[PDB]
RNA sequence: GCGCAAGACGGACCAGAGCGAAAGCAUUUGCCAAGAAUGUUUUCAUUAAUCAAGAACGAAAGUCGGAGGUUCGAAGACGAUCAGAUACCGUCGUAGUUCCGACCAUAAACGAUGCCGACCGGCGAUGCGGCGGCGUUAUUCCCAUGACCCGCCGGGCAGCUUCCGGGAAACCAAAGUCUUUGGGUUCCGGGGGGAGUAUGGUUGCAAAGCUGAAACUUAAAGGAAUUUGGCGAAGGGCACCACC
RNA sequence: GCAAGACUGCUAGCCGAGUAGUGUUGGGUCGCGAAAGGCCUUGUGGUACUGCCUGAUAGGGUGCUUGCGAGUGCCCCGGGAGGUCUCGUAGACCGUGCACC
C-alpha cells in the first residue's frame, strides 16, 4: 500500500536521534594504503586518522574450484 | 574504453605489456656486472647469460645457463647500469 | 610348515591390505604414484614391495587440480627405489 | 605462424633503438676484430661466436662497434666455410634422422620429418643458387654423406 | 539443427577416446559420452546396523564400506532413471543437483 | 529374535509427513525419558496427536518407506 | 585353498586435461630420434602460409605365407518366444579378433564449418615457459630451490554474457569486419529422382576404389520455427461416482 | 671519527655453552640442546589455556558428547556438591521384476 501520514510509527523512530553522530568516533580504524592515498590528495596524518597494524600476512578468496 | 591517450602514455603499461607491442621498440633486458668476493676484479655478463662463464685466470665460475635468466652464485654484489 | 602335535608352528609370507582402505585412498584430483623393487635381505628371501602414493593438498591452496609434473613423479619413484633398496 | 608447424609463435629478439657504442663500454674495433679472428681460429659457427661474444665481453652487438657483420669479415678474412651452417645443421639433422631411420624400419613419423627437412634443405637450396652462393651444378641427394657433412 | 553446444561427451582436441563397456547393458560407450556413478554405501543396508552390532565379537566395530564405480550407457541410465530430461533454457545448467540424501 | 528384551515407552516431539501405499502410516519423531538424548523415527499407524506417548515394543529397527 | 601353463588388456588414479598433420597415444625402467611454446641486444637477410603433375601417412572390416590360438564372436547347429523367425533371448560355434611382413585406400575420416594474415568487448579458471611481489612448509638463523598465495606476459584446449555486428532462425569472437559489396589463394553445388547408374579408361590377386552420362518422370523434394494432436516418455495436481 | 633514531635473537644472575650429542634437501658462519664443576645483584611482575600422535601453548594429521548441527567440556593432583547436559530437526532407499501387440 501507499502512505500520505508517512508512517508515524517509525516516522516517530527517525525523529528519535542518538546523542552521538555515529560517525564522529573518537578514532577511526584506517589503512596505511587509503592513509596515503589521502596523503598525497589534501591531508596529511591528521590526530583522527591512526595507521592500523599490519595483519596481512593471510591472503583471500577462500578456495571454491 | 574507445578514447585513449596513445601519444604519450603513463610509464606503467610499456613496463607492463609485452615488448613486441610496445609504443617503440625496446628489450626488457640489459648488461650486468657482477665480482666475485674472494676475487678483485669486475667483469660484465649479460641478464641471460645462456651459457657457463669463467672469469680470466680461472678463479670461480660466476652463474649458471638457465632457460630464464642467469642464476648467480651467491654472496655477490651487483649494480643496475646504464648507459 | 612345522608339526609335531597338537601344534602349529607358522612364519612371515606375505603382507596386504583391504581392499577398502585402498579403495578409500584413490581419490579424484590427486596424483597416485606406484613403486615396486624387487629386494633381497641378508639371508636368501627374495621379496618385492608394492607401495603407493598420493598427493596432498595444501590447506591454503585455492587450485581444485593439485596435480605434480611427470619428472617429479620419476623423482619420487626413484627415491622410493633407493629407499627400499637401502632399507631391506 | 611456422612453415612446417601448426602453431603460431612470437619469441625473437628485438634490438633497441639506440644506435650508439655505450660509453661504459672500453673496446674499439680492430681489437673486437683480433678476438673474432681468434675465435675464427677456434672453429666455430659464427653464431655461437656473437652469443659467446656478447656474453662474456658485454658489447652490445658487433654491427654498431665495426661497421658491418661477421660474416662480412670472415669471408673478407676468407676463412668462411663456403658451406653455409644453416645447410650445414640442416644436413647434419638429416643425417643423424637417416642414421637413426635404417636401424628401425616401422617408423613413420621419422619418415615424415624426414620428407619435411629435405623439402626445407631444397627451399633453401634454390635460394641460395639463386643468391649466387651455391654452385648450379650442385646437387643433392640422399646418398652425399661423406663427401659433405 | 544442433542441439547442445557439445555432443553429449568432452571431446575438444582429441578426435578419438577409449571405449568401455556399460554395466547394465554392454554397449561400447565412449568414456566422455557415458555417465559414470560412483556410489557410496556399507557392505549392509541401513536396517540391520544395529542387529550386526549386538552379533560383533568386538566393542564399537565399524562396519567397512563398499566403493565401486558403475559405468552407464545412455540408454541404461534414461531405463533406470538415473538421469531426466530438461528443458531448452533448463540445458544451460552445469552443476549438478544438491545431495540433501 | 528369542530374546528378552525389555519394554521401552516413548513420548512425541514432532509430526512430519505420511507415506504408505496407500498412505495410511506416518513418520514421527519421537523419544525416550529414560535416556532423554537418543531420539530415534518410528513407523506408527493411527491418529496421533502431539503431547501423548507412545507404546514400544522394539527400539531396534529403524522406520523406512512404503517398502 | 594351494601351484603351473598360455593368451589378451592396462581399470580405479583418468579431467569438457596433454601430445600428434590426421588416423591415434596410458605398468615401470633403459636407449635413440624429432618437435611446439617460452627467453634472447645470437646468426642469414626476403629466403614467402598459396598449390594441378607428383609423393608420404592413413580407424575398423576384407586378401595372401608362417607358430600361437585365453576371452569375445559374423555364417552355422540347438531350445524357447511368436499366428508366423533361418529376428530381440540363451548354449555351442568356423573364418576372423593376436604377431611379422605383402596388399586396398574406403567412414557420421564430423567442429556436418579449407589455409594464411590484420582488426573489433569483458570476465573467471586451466596447461606450458618466463617475470615480479606479503606470508607458511622441507620444524624454528641465513640464500637458491620444490609446494602454496597474489599479479603480468605469449602460445593452446575451452567456458559465461550482450543490440558490437551478422544470419531464414537455430546460433555465431566468428558463421563479424558484405549493395555503405574488391586482403591473397586451392577444391567444390544449380529443383527432385533417374544415379554415383550404363559405357569407356584407370589401378587392384581378389574384394574393388577414382573419373563419370543419357533417355524418361516429377511440381515439388527440402532447411529453421509456433500452437491442441500422439506417444508400449518423464514429472506433478484432483476426485468416497478412485483408494486406505 | 662524529649523529641519534627504528627493529630483532637469547636469558630471567653469569661462566661453563650453543663443547659434546641429535638431524635436514643443498649448503653455510647451523637448528634442537642440558649437564659436571663453579663465582656473585645471592635468582622479574601481570596475564589466559590444556582431546590423541608427530615436532614447540606453533604447524600437520586425527577424535569423543545424542543421528545431525550449534553451544559446553575433554593436562596432572587433592577436597565439596550434583547424575538423564542445553537447544532445533529427515536421520527416508535397502525385494522386484516382465514375454508378446
Amino acid at each position: 500500500i501507499s502512505i500520505k501520514l508517512q508512517e508515524e510509527e517509525r516516522e516517530r523512530r527517525d525523529n528519535y536521534v542518538p546523542e552521538v553522530s555515529a560517525l564522529d568516533q573518537e578514532i577511526i580504524e584506517v589503512d596505511p594504503d587509503t592513509k596515503e592515498m589521502l596523503k598525497l590528495l589534501d591531508f596529511g596524518s591528521l590526530s583522527n586518522l591512526q595507521v592500523t597494524q599490519p595483519t596481512v600476512g593471510m591472503n583471500f578468496k577462500t578456495p571454491r574450484g | 574504453p574507445l578514447a585513449k591517450d596513445l601519444l604519450h602514455p603513463s610509464p606503467e603499461e610499456e613496463k607492463r605489456k609485452h615488448k613486441k607491442k610496445r609504443l617503440v621498440q625496446s628489450p626488457n633486458s640489459y648488461f650486468m656486472d657482477v665480482k666475485c668476493p674472494g676475487c678483485y676484479k669486475i667483469t660484465t655478463v649479460f641478464s641471460h647469460a645462456q651459457t657457463v662463464v669463467l672469469c680470466v685466470g680461472c678463479s670461480t665460475v660466476l652463474c649458471q645457463p638457465t632457460g630464464g635468466k642467469a642464476r648467480l652464485t651467491e654472496g655477490c654484489s651487483f649494480r643496475r647500469k646504464q648507459h | 610348515e612345522d608339526v609335531q602335535g597338537k601344534n602349529c608352528l607358522t612364519n612371515f609370507h606375505g603382507m596386504d591390505l583391504t581392499r577398502d582402505k585402498m579403495c578409500s585412498m584413490v581419490k579424484k584430483w590427486q596424483t597416485m604414484i606406484e613403486a615396486h623393487v624387487d629386494v633381497k635381505t641378508t639371508d636368501g628371501y627374495l621379496l618385492r614391495l608394492f607401495c603407493v602414493g598420493f598427493t596432498k593438498k595444501r590447506n591454503n591452496q585455492i587450485r581444485k587440480t593439485s596435480y605434480a609434473q611427470h619428472q617429479q613423479v620419476r623423482q619420487i619413484r626413484k627415491k622410493m627405489m633407493e629407499i627400499m633398496t637401502r632399507e631391506v | 605462424g611456422r612453415m612446417h608447424a601448426p602453431g603460431k609463435g612470437l619469441s625473437q629478439s628485438a634490438l633497441p633503438y639506440r644506435r650508439s657504442v655505450p660509453t661504459w663500454l672500453k673496446l674499439t674495433s680492430d681489437d673486437v676484430k683480433e678476438q673474432i679472428y681468434k675465435l675464427a681460429k677456434k672453429g666455430l659457427t659464427p653464431s655461437q661466436i656473437g652469443v659467446i661474444l656478447r656474453d662474456s665481453h658485454g658489447v652490445a652487438q658487433v654491427r654498431f662497434v665495426t661497421g658491418n657483420k661477421i660474416l662480412r669479415i670472415l669471408k673478407s678474412k676468407g676463412l668462411a666455410p663456403d658451406l653455409p651452417e644453416d645447410l650445414y645443421h640442416l644436413i647434419k639433422k638429416a643425417v643423424a634422422v637417416r642414421k637413426h631411420l635404417e636401424r628401425n624400419r616401422k617408423d613413420k613419423d621419422a619418415k615424415f620429418r624426414l620428407i619435411l627437412i629435405e623439402s626445407r634443405i631444397h627451399r633453401l637450396a634454390r635460394y641460395y643458387k639463386t643468391k649466387r652462393v651455391l654452385p648450379p651444378n650442385w646437387k643433392y641427394e640422399s646418398s652425399t654423406a661423406s663427401a659433405l657433412v | 539443427t544442433k542441439k547442445r553446444r557439445n555432443n553429449g561427451r568432452a571431446k575438444k582436441g582429441r578426435g578419438h577416446v577409449q571405449p568401455i563397456r556399460c554395466t547394465n547393458c554392454a554397449r561400447c560407450v565412449p568414456k566422455d559420452k557415458a555417465i559414470k556413478k560412483f556410489v557410496i554405501r556399507n557392505i549392509v543396508e541401513a536396517a540391520a546396523v544395529r542387529d550386526i552390532s549386538e552379533a560383533s565379537v568386538f566393542d564399537a566395530y565399524v562396519l567397512p564400506k563398499l566403493y565401486v564405480k558403475l559405468h552407464y550407457c545412455v540408454s541404461c541410465a534414461i531405463h533406470s532413471k538415473v538421469v531426466r530430461n530438461r528443458s531448452r533454457e533448463a540445458r544451460k545448467d552445469r552443476t549438478p543437483p544438491p545431495r540433501f540424501r | 529374535t528369542s530374546r528378552v528384551q525389555p519394554i521401552k515407552l516413548a513420548r512425541v516431539t514432532k509430526v512430519l509427513g505420511r507415506t504408505g501405499s496407500q498412505g495410511q502410516c506416518t513418520q514421527v519423531r519421537v523419544e525416550f525419558m529414560d535416556d532423554t538424548s537418543r531420539s530415534i523415527i518410528r513407523n506408527v499407524k493411527g491418529p496421533v496427536r502431539e503431547g501423548d506417548v507412545l507404546t514400544l515394543l522394539e527400539s531396534e529397527r529403524e522406520a523406512r518407506r512404503l517398502r
